[PDB]
RNA sequence: GAGUACGGUAGAGGGUGGUGGAAUUUCCUGUGUAGCGGUGAAAUGCGUAGAUAUAGGAAGGAACACCAGUGGCGAAGGCGACCACCUGGACUGAUACUGACACUGAGGUGCGAAAGCGUGGGGAGCAAACAGGAUUAGAUACCCUGGUAGUCCACGCCGUAAACGAUGUCGACUAGCCGUUGGGAUCGAUCUUAGUGGCGCAGCUAACGCGAUAAGUCGACCGCCUGGGGAGUACGGCCGCAAGGUUAAAACUCAAAUGAAUUGACGGGGGCCCGCACAAGCGGUGGAGCAUGUGGUUUAAUUCGAAGCAACGCGAAGA
């Protein structure tokens, strides 16, 4: 969330640095996350559906 | 009708999902002007488009601009659009980029957030 | 068409002046297939130039459509809700089929006592832009600065 | 079979105190100005009485991102900040010990989400009721701006849930393959345990599907069902402060109600493709006058028929 600037190079490097960091930051999906309350059922619901989905591709693989 | 100088101020960026806001204080955080994308005549549906964003960040380094300010720290806090506008768009303006920095704050548990929009 | 396999015709028949952008100003001007009356007003209209203007009457022409053709267009898209508008860079072949069809079409209603003098009056109006149809142009040009936000 | 003694692991298992950071809100102060907020678009609302952004300070409440996992623990409900104290159970290794001390269980006895009730506290965010602004034919809703009980704590009550694996507890057998949690043994591999998942052979099933975590093959005990409505309702009994809970009918009425799967049709489901279907253009109808057909009215008759696209210059290529 934060880049130093540093040995004059173009005002576009510097700028992807920025994005790749604030992406791996992952702030967008936090800030997203608090938007509005999930209760706790669909909240399980969603990390089952994540699970068998992963299972579901990890088998698919062979 | 006083005057004062000052180098090497901070400008800020609100960039929420329905507007953005452009301050500029000194390293102090004293208000010297801003602009937002509401008074610059986007009324809501054009409000939100990072073009705004440009525009009132250039808006507002050119209102800076008379104060001196040969140097800028910026910080952005929101996930509205225009969060890289601005940062480009100060440029435009002719300043010295020191330091972007993204302030937007996480809350780690905290309150809890209003019902979903049933839409 | 969703097959996208209509060619198109090459149409190249200038009777003396042996140009490109002139027949196809005789087509637009063209009515219900009266090809030698579209001659006959075109020539006489471009006689009035060539005596007004001390120049040749086709770089006059073609000046004039220089100051007619528009850089970009406007065209409305639906978000789902609300109806936009969109600026759009215009095609290079369409630059010449609006400058033709705006200006023949601004000649049209000028109300004097032929047309031939009318698309003379247009004709040099545009060769530097105190006419209406750049008047048009430019409010749609403007349209466009107006409508930058969307732009993408 | 069941249990006891002895070492070692893992865990959001329970209870009582203390302590953390972030974030929201409110109040105070500083420069600075005219907008902020919100939406599909707006408006209500807040605004030079200086907001949001921003800097400094203060109080207060609640939840514990990242770890985090088909992960773990608990009889079930359920249990995620960190630390100490009190405490229950499970897993694992060898030896000794008790010598059937077991399983199930009508009655009864407890625990039991959320909402709700009583007394006393607290109250930041959220939010039934409610107020206003929208949308609409209406909108006592969906949407937006606020907002009270409640959500938080102590004690007491209430006994309910799609309280679900819609699958009672206990025990023994029956091909295999790929994960994973936490322990052992042998030489990364193999072997063996208690869980936790995905496939799958026999076998079972109306079918779906289950398949060592059986819905297969068998035993022990218990609970429950007998067409759909009426109805989990009435009356009586027993509980509760109340809300209500539990046990639990009949008259009357119908010839069905129902489960799984199949073909088609449909969808404000999805994915590809086509057509003057849109889009890009040109010229029209709807306005005026007249021709011609039809509907309606009148008449003695205005002779019959054709009626969304697929009737109306149509049978009629001649009243
Ligand atoms: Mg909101
Ligand atoms: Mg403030
Ligand atoms: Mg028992
Ligand atoms: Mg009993
Ligand atoms: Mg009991
Ligand atoms: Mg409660
Ligand atoms: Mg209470
Ligand atoms: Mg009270
Ligand atoms: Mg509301
Ligand atoms: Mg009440
Ligand atoms: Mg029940
Ligand atoms: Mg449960
Ligand atoms: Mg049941
Ligand atoms: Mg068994
Ligand atoms: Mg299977
Ligand atoms: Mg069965
Ligand atoms: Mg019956
Ligand atoms: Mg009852
Ligand atoms: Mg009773
Ligand atoms: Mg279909
Ligand atoms: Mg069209
Ligand atoms: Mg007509
Ligand atoms: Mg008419
Ligand atoms: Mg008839
Ligand atoms: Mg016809």
């Amino acid at each position: 969330p934060a880049v130093k600037v540093k040995e004059n190079e173009p005002f576009d490097v510097a700028l992807r640095r920025f994005k790749r960091s604030c992406e791996k930051a992952g702030v967008l999906a936090e800030v997203r996350s608090r938007e509005f309350y999930e209760k706790p059922t669909a909240e399980r619901k969603r990390k089952a559906a994540a699970a068998v989905k992963r299972h579901a591709k990890k088998v698919q693989r062979e | 009708k006083v005057k004062k100088t000052v180098v090497d101020g901070i400008a800020h960026i609100h960039a929420s999902f329905n507007n953005t806001i452009v301050t500029i204080t000194d390293r102090q955080g004293n208000a010297l002007s801003w602009a937002t994308s509401g008074g610059s005549g986007f009324r809501g549906s054009r409000k939100s488009t990072p073009f705004a964003a440009q525009v009132a960040a250039e808006r507002a380094g050119q209102a800076a601009l008379e104060y001196g300010l040969k140097n800028l720290d910026v910080n952005v806090k929101g996930p509205g659009p225009g969060r890289e506008s601005a940062v480009r768009a100060l440029n435009a303006c002719g300043y010295k980029i020191a330091s972007i920095t993204d302030v937007t704050p996480i809350p780690h548990n905290g309150c809890r957030p209003p019902k979903k929009r049933r839409v | 068409p969703r097959r996208r396999v209509a060619a198109k015709r090459e149409v190249l028949a200038d009777p003396k002046y042996g140009s490109q952008i002139l027949a196809k100003f005789m087509n637009h001007v063209m009515e219900s297939g009266k090809k030698a009356v579209a001659e006959r007003i075109v020539y006489g209209a471009l006689d009035k130039v060539k005596e007004r203007g001390k120049a040749d009457p086709l770089e006059t022409f073609e000046k004039a459509l220089d100051a007619i053709a528009p850089l970009v267009e406007v065209k409305s898209r639906r978000v789902g809700g609300a109806t936009y508008q969109v600026p759009v860079e215009v095609r290079p072949s369409r630059r010449n089929a609006l400058a033709m069809r705006w200006l023949v079409d601004f000649a049209r209603k000028r109300g004097e006592k032929s047309m031939a003098l009318r698309l003379a009056g247009e004709l040099l109006d545009a060769a530097e832009g105190k006419g209406a149809a750049v008047k048009k142009r430019e409010d749609v040009h403007r349209m466009a600065e107006a409508n930058k936000a969307f732009s993408h």
